[PDB]
RNA sequence: CCCCACUAUGCUUAGCCCUAAACCUCAACAGUUAAUCAACAAAACUGCUCGCCAGAACACUACGAGCCACAGCUUAAAACUCAAAGGACCUGGCGGUGCUUCAUAUCCCUCUAGAGGAGCCUGUUCUGUAAUCGAUAAACCCCGAUCAACCUCACCACCUCUUGCUCAGCCUAUAUACCGCCAUCUUCAGCAAACCCUGAUGAAGGCUACAAAGUAAGCGCAAGUACCCACGUAAAGACGUUAGGUCAAGGUGUAGCCCAUGAGGUGGCAAGAAAUGGGCUACAUUUUCUACCCCAGAAAAACGAUAGCCCUUAUGAAACUUAAGGGUCGAAGGUGGAUUUAGC
């Protein structure tokens, strides 16, 4: 059976967004990439370094803002701009969501050498697409 | 298996005399069905009675009807006349084997014209 | 009774529910679960169709006195 | 297949679009009248419209075809086809007009012969090797299989195929040769067998 | 419940009229197609299933505020078949008491009509109801009421066009394979064919291409009546004929008459092959030969 | 219903008719 | 057991023997059908009386007694031992057990081309080496590897280092601790929570379409989507099955090494007695060579090595071990057994 990518249904109690409830398969046909950037098209170079800079990102997101990401994160390159956006919860104050934007768009910037802009869209909860 | 060979012949015997009658039903006598042989299951489940079959399709069904029909009737006969004590269920199969040869005449008419292998092991044995 | 002869598994049904009954039982039925049994033919077809027009007016008669009632005290 | 159930084989044949309304019967008429809403597959490459079109060559040249090679399977066809006419022609200018008379000339007439000839009546079937009848469509394909495993024999050496489809050809038009004998020797066997045809 | 239903109605109104002013269109004329395209502009999406691209658009509860359910057959559960049901039987008794290229719909179009689940035997059972109610001799009042549950089940032709010299020509074309070709075929002529400025016996050595190329003149019996000039590209030797046969047949239909036409449909003449390379898979060796499975 | 009992009771009538055979 | 012959015996007379699943397994008599009844059996009881029973086994026994009985019958114990014995049901399955239908590249035959014969290539096993590991019937065997001359490398030999590129490290043990990614039936359509009803509310059961207690969210199939259609191919393919594979992709539980089971350098294997799997080239005349890319001319005992030897070139620091080309050699082989693969 195929493992990959999956969430297997055992009670119908446990939640799925979009993103988790869609296999592989569906990535061109459901659930359209997290990450857009030109590197994987025809002719175009670089592939290599995207893919390392985007698991970076979502390594240090998911960590800097720790249990507040409630979906995996978007990422789009425009030129040399880098924009994250982030569907977060709302248990976190204001202020320290203001802080942890400042410090992560500063240190981003200065560590990858672009102007990286982040985009928090806060929801009251994990929208739940379906039970499993 | 001897007993199984008597056996087979010994209920042959039996159901040939059987369908010589209008014992088991009317019907069936009219039918005057005939057997090739009778067969015997290795663990005596059932017994198979080889019938052979008409040309006719429409009679040759008929017939079959008929005989799977009558079939625990003729068990329940056969248990009654004491020919075998435990008699296992009758199962009546066609025999169209003589339909093959008979077409074969109609185009024939036209057609022109154990120690030892041990032995090794040992040997090699007494050489290693 | 059903088709079956059996009876209806409804009156059961209604009976666990709480459900108060009108029933038209034949010879052969069993009108102890029922709460209002009419003992009746329920073959014949005149009988089936006495019985409709019967309840029938009755709803009908029910409906209008209680809109003729709701509407005299709209008036006082 | 990349055809659906829906769509029914073609039919070429001018004749059947020439008959007269008239004629038609009511059966006809309806199937004329179906076949307007039905999908038609596309013509095969194979069969035309063709009078020259035979279908018994046509199969017969897609059996001897090797790994696709259509066109030198046809050539193979045609070459034996005009062997067997030149071979003809040899003979009936050597004979006399009261053997002329009888000396045939048509290939397409000798093939179809000689296939006839070479169709085996009845063939053999495991049940004990038991006799048993064949299909018409059975016997036709072991008569062209029986001619091409000969033909493609290397007891002759050398030779092309042509010449030796040709020569196989001409003995089995005069009921001789190996594949007559290979029937021969099948229909002795099936009447050998006939005691264990009874199974 | 239907206030939901009136608030979201609401709502898209009024997502509606800012989706107008967003595109700059007039807000009375806005339409659906207008909201469709203004969408797929500014929400570009390629997801191939279209149902998840973003959409802006537009089943119910059967009782009131007091419980009291608006259908008499509610309790049935099926409360919709049911009452087509007994629609049906009373134009039955109606009926009774007085005295193609259709065909039925499928189940699950019966379900959408019904906007209900039905099993197999509820739909067999209404279909042969509609079925006796077709062979009783049913009025219009009847038939339209079977037309509701009917469904329905010819080759274009160009037509002739005129060139500098002066001739009456038409032009088709078509493909087999990875072979695409175009035709020309001339009104009047002597058979001549030119592929590719090539003459044809020279450009076809085979003599299958050949014959395939004189299938269809032939089978209209119309050899030397005409002149053709052919392009063709890709594919090999029997792919270039077969899609110049079909290019020739298609442009040779704006000649012969219409039972010509018909009588080529039904030979082949007009239908595409549909027949192309099967893609390898991996796992096996060809489109269908699998490895030597080993033991 | 099963004969073990009526099989126990086989069995020691017959050790006992053959016990009392022997001596 | 079967066949034949034959005896006690079955029969009569006169006595004995007194045993049976001697069973309607339901004691005799009287009465009731009123609110049923553990189960099964033959619907449930009441009144009354007689006989009998008090765990199984020892035990249709021993002893005593009686009897026309003498290897008998009736009556009938105990000691030792056991935690059960037993009655009726429920769910049960596996059985090289038949019959009738079937399988659609599928079980057999039939169709085509193969494998099993030869060389070579390649993997495996064995042999050997100081010199990896994993894979191991289907579901391993041109497998991890869309790849090993050094590196890769985890192996071996020798030498070197000790808070070590790392707030160390370990390709050290455990896939029978796991995640992760998968095989397999699956070329399957079932898995199913949550309710409802039936059996007196017992283990359980829930099928009737002219329908009689089932409904079912969800998952999968389907559908939809990709490619060239609506077809086809892909993709998909649940729950379960093999304690299935991978601790050597990586991560991680447990356990172990810490002057070494860690780290680094130099050098090195990898062969053939042999068997086996798979692949390539062929054994030719439907062929070989050449032109051409299909109207030819020659060859035809030659056909046939990508093998062996030599040389050159390409890549590289390094070619003996790689690849390409050339020269030379022209071998085995002559359509291949049982068996077996694949294709609609
Ligand atoms: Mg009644
Ligand atoms: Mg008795
Ligand atoms: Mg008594
Ligand atoms: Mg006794
Ligand atoms: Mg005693
Ligand atoms: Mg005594
Ligand atoms: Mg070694």
């Amino acid at each position: 059976k195929n493992r990959a990518a999956r969430v297997r249904v055992s009670k119908g109690d446990k939640p799925v967004t979009y993103e988790e409830a869609h296999a592989p398969h569906y990535i061109a046909h459901r659930k359209g990439w997290l990450s857009l950037h030109t590197g994987n098209l025809d002719g175009e170079d670089h592939a290599a370094e995207r893919t390392v800079e985007d698991v970076f990102l979502r390594k240090f997101m998911w960590g800097t803002f720790p249990g507040c990401l409630a979906d995996q994160l978007v990422l789009k390159r425009r030129g040399n701009q880098l924009e994250i956006c982030a569907v977060v919860l709302r248990q976190l104050s204001p202020h320290k969501y203001y802080f942890l934007v400042g410090y992560s768009e500063t240190l981003l910037s200065y560590f990858y050498k672009c102007p990286v802009r982040l985009h928090l869209q806060t929801v009251p909860s994990k929208v739940v697409y379906k039970y499993l | 298996h001897a007993r199984l060979r008597a056996l087979n012949g010994l209920l042959y015997k039996a159901l040939t005399d059987l369908l010589c009658t209008p014992e088991v039903s009317q019907e069936l006598y009219d039918l005057n069905v005939e057997l090739s042989k009778v067969s015997l299951t290795p663990d005596f489940s059932a017994c198979r009675a080889y019938w052979k079959t008409t040309l006719s399709a429409e009679q040759n069904a008929h017939m079959e009807a008929v005989l799977q029909r009558s079939a625990a009737h003729m068990r329940h006969l056969l248990m009654s006349q004491q020919t075998l004590r435990n008699v296992p269920p009758i199962v009546f199969v066609q025999d169209k084997g003589n339909a093959a040869l008979a077409e074969l005449d109609q185009l024939l008419a036209v057609a022109d014209f154990d120690h030892e292998a041990l032995n090794k092991q040992i040997m090699e044995y007494k050489r290693r | 009774l059903n088709n079956i002869f059996e009876p209806h598994v409804a009156v059961r049904d209604a009976a666990k529910m709480n459900i108060p009954t009108v029933g038209i039982v034949d010879t052969n039925c069993n009108p102890c679960l029922i709460t209002y049994p009419v003992p009746g033919n329920d073959d014949s077809p005149l009988a089936v169709h006495l019985y409709c027009r019967l309840f029938q007016t009755a709803i009908t008669r029910a409906k209008e006195k209680r809109q003729q009632v709701e509407a005299l005290y709209r008036l006082q | 297949s990349r055809y659906s159930p829906e769509f029914k084989d073609p039919l070429i044949d001018k004749e059947y679009y020439r008959k007269p309304v008239e004629e038609l019967t009511e059966e006809e008429k309806y199937v004329r009248e179906l076949k307007k809403t039905q999908l038609i597959k596309a013509a095969p490459a194979g069969k035309t419209s063709s009078v020259f079109e035979d279908p018994v060559i046509s199969k017969f040249t897609n059996m001897m075809m090797i790994g696709g090679n259509k066109v030198l399977a046809r050539s193979l066809m045609i070459q034996t086809l005009e062997a067997v006419k030149r071979k003809q022609f040899e003979k009936y200018h050597a004979a006399s007009a009261e053997e002329q008379a009888t000396i045939e000339r048509n290939p397409y007439t000798i093939f179809h012969q000689a296939l006839k000839n070479c169709e085996p009546m009845i063939g053999l079937v495991p049940i004990y090797q038991v006799p048993v009848p064949l299909p018409d469509r059975r016997r036709r394909f072991l008569a062209m299989k029986w001619m091409i495993t000969e033909c493609r024999d290397k007891k002759h050496q050398r030779t092309l195929m042509p010449e030796k489809l040709s020569h196989k050809l001409l003995e089995a038009f005069h009921n001789q040769g190996p594949v007559i004998k290979r029937k021969h020797d099948l229909h002795k066997m099936a009447e050998a067998n006939r005691a264990l045809a009874h199974y | 419940t239907e206030d939901f239903i009136k608030k979201q109605i609401e709502e898209f109104n009024i997502g509606k009229r800012h989706l107008a002013n967003m595109m700059g269109e007039d807000p009375e004329t806005f339409t659906q197609e207008d909201i469709d395209r203004a969408i797929a502009y500014l929400f570009p999406s390629g997801l191939f299933e279209k149902r998840a691209r973003p959409v802006m658009k537009h089943r119910a509860i059967q009782w009131g505020e007091d419980g009291r359910p608006f259908h008499y057959l509610f309790y049935t559960g099926k409360q919709s078949y049911y009452s087509l049901m007994h629609d049906v039987y009373g134009m039955l008794l109606n009926l009774e008491k007085h005295q193609i290229g259709s065909r039925w719909l499928i189940k699950e179009e019966l379900e959408e009509m019904l906007v209900e689940k039905l099993s197999d035997l509820d739909y067999m059972q209404f279909i042969r109801l509609l079925e006796k109610l077709l062979t009783s001799q049913c009025g219009a009042a009847e038939e339209e009421f079977v037309q509701r549950f009917r469904r329905s089940v010819k080759q274009l032709i160009e037509p002739v066009q005129y060139d500098e010299q002066g001739m009456a020509f038409s032009k088709s074309e078509g493909k087999r394979k990875t072979a695409k070709a175009e035709a020309i075929v001339y009104k009047h002529g002597s058979g001549r064919i030119k592929v590719n400025g090539i003459d044809y016996q020279l450009y076809f050595p085979i003599t299958q291409d050949r014959e395939q190329l004189m299938f269809p003149f032939h089978f209209v019996d119309r050899l030397g009546k005409h002149d053709v000039t052919c392009t063709v590209s890709g594919g090999g030797r029997s792919a270039q004929a077969g899609a110049i046969r079909l290019a020739m047949a298609k442009a040779l239909c704006s000649f012969v008459t219409e039972d010509e036409v018909e009588w080529m449909r039904q030979a082949g003449l007009l239908t595409t092959d549909p027949r192309v390379r099967e893609r390898k898979k991996p796992g096996q060796e060809g489109a269908r030969r699998k490895f030597t499975w080993k033991k | 219903k099963n004969v073990l009992k009526i099989r126990r009771r086989k069995m020691n009538h017959h050790k006992y008719r053959k016990l009392v055979k022997k001596t």
